[PDB]
């Protein structure tokens, strides 16, 4: 099967450089061609380069200047590298793979690196229960995690180990006065499973390392 | 319309 | 550098319908445009390649056609799973570039929220602030209001909303109302309460505790 798994989601400085790997499988470097794609507020999706089978690169015209594509074929990597990054160059990068060597259809993606362009500093999130109580309707019950006090986006949340995902809800992100982002994430269970079933929210949130369980029960 | 990184999705 | 215009920018429709996305060029191209679909939290997807050509895998209710500078892609019959961001690219001129998109939501009936809501853990009131948080659930359409009053002060200010994108089974959303207070202004305070309103529910729902059990 072929995949295209780039690196975690970074906090860039202003002015200071992205650097983001591709790690390929499925295919030989050698064989096709791997395109680099962003997605940003202001410019949609936006082609920026390319690293050819043989070693050549292209580089979308606005960026021939600060943009290096590079790979080990061994390795089955591809290295991106931009300089100089202001705000507006804040997005998700993709790298990607057309259906043939020369082509340009994108039939296969990467999953995305976010990137946030800021100078402010990393902060890992505090995790605190949405206890169910009677939190109970028609024999349903609702539970979740408050994911507070965090930068940059992005965190993850999974129920259970991924074992758990009817009825999850994980709410986008919204920013805060503090310049800190915050988020909830909810599950509806059945009443009566709450003495049983354990629920524990995964929270992580790669770019402080911060990684935590949290178990969330009625009081 | 506009790319949402937060929701990642475009909003309208 | 060819511009790609979509249209229009958003798309509303019910299952089993059928529904046409416009993407025109600022000059001919041939046949060299290519689709792609983006769910939420998603990457593209290829849909279509070369105008009209069909991708492994895509469901056959998905297919393109036009030539020169007026694009089009079909979906016979809607389906709730197709929720998504609807992207076409142009690759007869260097370098390849893609349309700003069209948003494709869809309609469906009238449903009420389930109204939940949280009091803010003994954890986090350690740390001298409290979230209060209201939760309205599984709910069409998207427009809502919701009301803190603390003690029967009306709150102002201090709430933020988050909305889920549609969901692909049911095409609902849910949203969260977050009241965040100090610590002190939260022990000074009894009744917290939360009320809903929304086309689905005939008469305000409020839920709401008394601090400290
Ligand atoms: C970012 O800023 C530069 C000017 O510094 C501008 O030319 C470019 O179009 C911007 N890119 C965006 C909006 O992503």
């Amino acid at each position: 099967q072929v995949q295209l798994k780039q690196s975690g989601p970074g906090l860039v400085q202003p002015s200071q450089s992205l650097s983001i790997t591709c790690t390929v499988s499925g295919f030989s470097l050698t064989n096709y061609g791997v395109h680099w794609v962003r997605q940003s507020p202001g410019k949609g999706l936006e082609w920026l380069g390319v690293i050819w089978s043989g070693g050549n690169t292209d580089y979308n015209t606005p960026f021939t200047s600060r943009l290096s594509i590079n790979k080990d074929n061994s390795k089955s990597q591809v290295f991106f590298k931009m300089n100089s990054l202001q705000s507006n160059d804040t997005a998700i990068y993709y790298c990607a793979r057309a259906l043939t060597y020369y082509d340009y259809e994108f039939a296969y993606w990467g999953q995305g690196t976010l990137v946030t362009v800021s100078a402010a500093s990393t902060k890992g999130p505090s995790v605190f229960p949405l206890a169910p109580s009677s939190s109970t309707s028609g024999g349903t019950a609702a539970l979740g995690c408050l994911v507070k006090d965090y930068f940059p986006e992005p965190v993850t949340v999974s129920w259970n180990s991924g074992a758990l995902t009817s009825g999850v809800h994980t709410f986008p992100a919204v920013l805060q006065s503090s310049g800190l982002y915050s988020l909830s994430s909810v599950v509806t269970v059945p009443s009566s499973s709450l003495g049983t079933q354990t629920y524990i929210c995964n929270v992580n949130h790669k770019p402080s390392n911060t990684k935590v369980d949290k178990r969330v029960e009625p009081k | 319309c506009q790319y949402d990184l937060s929701t990642r999705r475009l909003k309208c | 550098d060819i511009l790609l215009t979509q249209s229009p920018v958003i798309l509303s429709v019910s299952p089993g319908e059928r529904v046409s996305f416009s993407c025109r060029a600022s000059q001919s191209i041939g046949t060299n445009i290519h689709w792609y679909q983006q769910r939420t939290n998603g990457s593209p997807r290829l849909l279509i390649k070369y105008a009209s050509e069909s991708i492994s895998g895509i469901p056959s209710r998905f297919s393109g056609s036009g030539s020169g500078t007026d694009f089009t892609l079909s979906i016979n019959s809607v389906e709730s799973e197709d929720i998504a961001d609807y992207y076409c690219q142009q690759n007869n001129n260097w370098p390849t570039t893609f349309g700003a998109g069209t948003k494709l939501e869809l309609k469906r009936t009238v449903a009420a929220p389930s109204v939940f809501i949280f009091p803010p853990s003994d954890e986090q009131l350690k740390s001298g602030t409290a979230s209060v948080v209201c939760l309205l659930n599984n709910f069409y359409p998207r427009e809502a209001k919701v009301q803190w009053k603390v003690d029967n002060a009306l709150q102002s200010g201090n709430s933020q909303e988050s909305v889920t994108e549609q969901d692909s089974k049911d095409s609902t959303y849910s949203l969260s109302s977050t009241l965040t207070l100090s610590k002190a202004d939260y022990e000074k305070h009894k009744v917290y309460a939360c009320e809903v309103t929304h086309q689905g529910l005939s008469s305000p729902v409020t839920k709401s505790f008394n601090r400290g059990a």
